[PDB]
């Protein structure tokens, strides 16, 4: 995912498997973001990674 | 800093304001170098935008009485909350370049615009 | 020193990521271009039967078929582009323009030209010779106005000199042109782009060997023709577009990856420096405790 | 001062200041 929005951050037209795949990483690192004094049960976090 | 004992409204200020200025610094040899013209609309937009807050926020002082002839200025805090908003709201990026030197308050950012 | 080194680094990984993106920026446009420029085939091959079909059992006869008696000048219009950064392009059109006008030299004629794009204007500007007319801002994006308007002044300039006798303009009332030349430059490969210019100004007749004409059809083919230059003009402008990004991407590529090797060199000469700092400093600290 | 000068400025002075394709058209009738 960096290896591909590194490159692509001023294209437009893309493989649509490439842009896929920048918004499934750009997805997940949005996601693995968590405030403080949060904490997390395992099961949550199962649910949520999947 | 923090939403627990102080407004939300100054929290999301200053995180817009702050990422505004770090894109900016990242942006800026490139601007150097590269030119305006190889920059998208949402470059050109926020670029100018962040030329708009640099500017702004400059004001004067009592002390420098003796330096420049210019007496200083005092403004209270939801006057610039609000004027910080409006701002990156981007509903002034229409004002030039010289109306955003040395502005106290809205009043005087007014009367210089005006003066234009 | 330390500080300079760094800031050189920044500056030159900065370059290093600009470049990289702007040639993806070039490598996106080459396609909606290469998308765009193959698209007025069917008009093109339609307009060519017709002039065919109108012209094989026609009279052969018109100013722009026939050929002034003397060569008093010949017109010439070269291509540029509207943006910097394209390597060699403006080079290789400047030094074809410059073969044509030492070429054209020989028969002793006065020439005239005519530019588009504000480099090959601040070119020539600069230079001593006479420009007439110009065209920019719309080399990048073009329309068939542009062209139909060019090619109407341009045939409009070539009949103007029907009766140009010596210096007299006759009942032109204006010096005009007897012959035109076109520069431009092709796509021939990817990586392959030589530029060409041709003369089209006036029509040759050829036979390779071997309907009903409701209008004039001498009214029919004197219409018809000023079309079909027009659509030449318009033609060149989308294969020079091309030509100018195909050559835009190559090399700012070779920029990025000689922009890297001026960050390996200073990362060296850096560690070396610090390492050096840092030696002397243990040996002078070393030094003044052992003295005493 | 300034009517001097533009006085002056007025009464100063600037001392400076082959490969060539051809396109044809495709006739089907025989060669004269």
């Amino acid at each position: 995912y960096r290896e591909l929005e590194a490159f692509a951050a001023f294209a437009s037209d893309l493989d649509a498997a490439s842009k896929a795949q920048l918004d499934r990483g750009a997805r997940l690192v949005e996601l693995l973001k968590q405030p403080q004094y949060s904490p997390l049960a395992v099961e949550e976090q199962v649910v949520a990674i999947f | 800093l923090d939403p627990a004992i102080v407004g939300d409204e100054h929290y999301r200020v200053a995180q817009e304001v702050i990422r505004i200025l770090q894109r900016y610094k990242d942006l800026q040899d490139i601007i150097a170098i590269l030119g305006i013209d190889e920059l998208s609309e949402e470059d050109k937009q926020l670029v100018n935008r962040a030329r708009r807050i640099e500017r702004f926020l400059s004001q004067n002082m009592m002390a420098a009485e003796q330096f420049t002839g210019q007496p200083g200025s005092t403004v209270p805090l939801k006057e610039t909350i609000e004027a910080f908003d409006k701002l990156t709201k981007g509903e002034f990026d229409h004002l030039p370049e010289q109306a955003f030197f040395l502005i106290g308050g809205l009043d005087d950012l007014a009367k210089k615009a005006e003066s234009l | 020193t330390l500080r300079e080194l760094r800031g050189r680094i920044r500056s030159a990984g900065s370059i290093k990521k600009i470049t990289k993106a702007q040639e993806l920026i070039a490598t996106s446009r080459i396609a909606k271009a290469q998308a765009r420029v193959e698209a007025a085939r069917p008009y093109a091959a339609e307009i060519t039967n017709m002039l065919t079909e109108l012209a094989g059992a026609s009279a052969l006869d018109h100013p722009l078929l026939v050929e002034r008696k003397q060569p008093k000048r010949a017109g010439v219009l070269v291509v540029s582009s509207d943006r910097g950064l394209c390597g060699a392009y403006n080079a290789n059109v400047l030094r074809r323009a410059e073969e044509l006008f030492s070429l054209l030299r020989d028969e002793g004629k006065d020439p005239v030209l005519y530019v588009v794009g504000r480099k090959a204007l601040g070119y020539f500007s600069f230079r001593q010779r006479t420009v007439v007319e110009s065209w920019t801002g719309f080399s990048e994006r073009p329309t068939y106005e542009n062209a139909r308007e060019i090619a109407d002044t341009l045939v409009n300039a070539f009949m103007a000199g029907a009766d140009d006798e010596g210096d007299d303009a006759g009942a032109d009332g204006i010096l005009g042109v007897d012959e035109l030349h076109i520069v431009f430059t092709e796509f021939r490969s990817m990586l392959s782009q030589t530029a060409v210019a041709r003369r089209a100004a006036p029509m040759e007749v050829e036979y390779v060997g071997e309907y009903s004409f409701e209008p004039d059809p001498e009214t029919l083919f004197d219409a018809l023709l000023p079309r079909y230059i027009a659509t030449r003009v318009y033609a060149a402008l989308l294969e020079a577009a091309a030509s100018e990004s195909a050559s835009r991407r190559r090399a700012m590529k070779s920029a990025t990856d000689n922009a890297d090797d001026l960050i390996k060199a200073l990362t060296l000469a850096a560690n070396r420096e610090r390492q050096a700092q840092i030696t002397q400093e243990i040996s002078e600290i070393v030094g003044g405790a052992n003295a005493l | 001062l300034v009517s001097v000068i533009n006085e002056f400025k007025k009464g100063f002075q600037a001392s400076d200041g082959e490969d060539l394709e051809k396109e044809s058209v495709k006739v089907r009738k025989p060669a004269p």
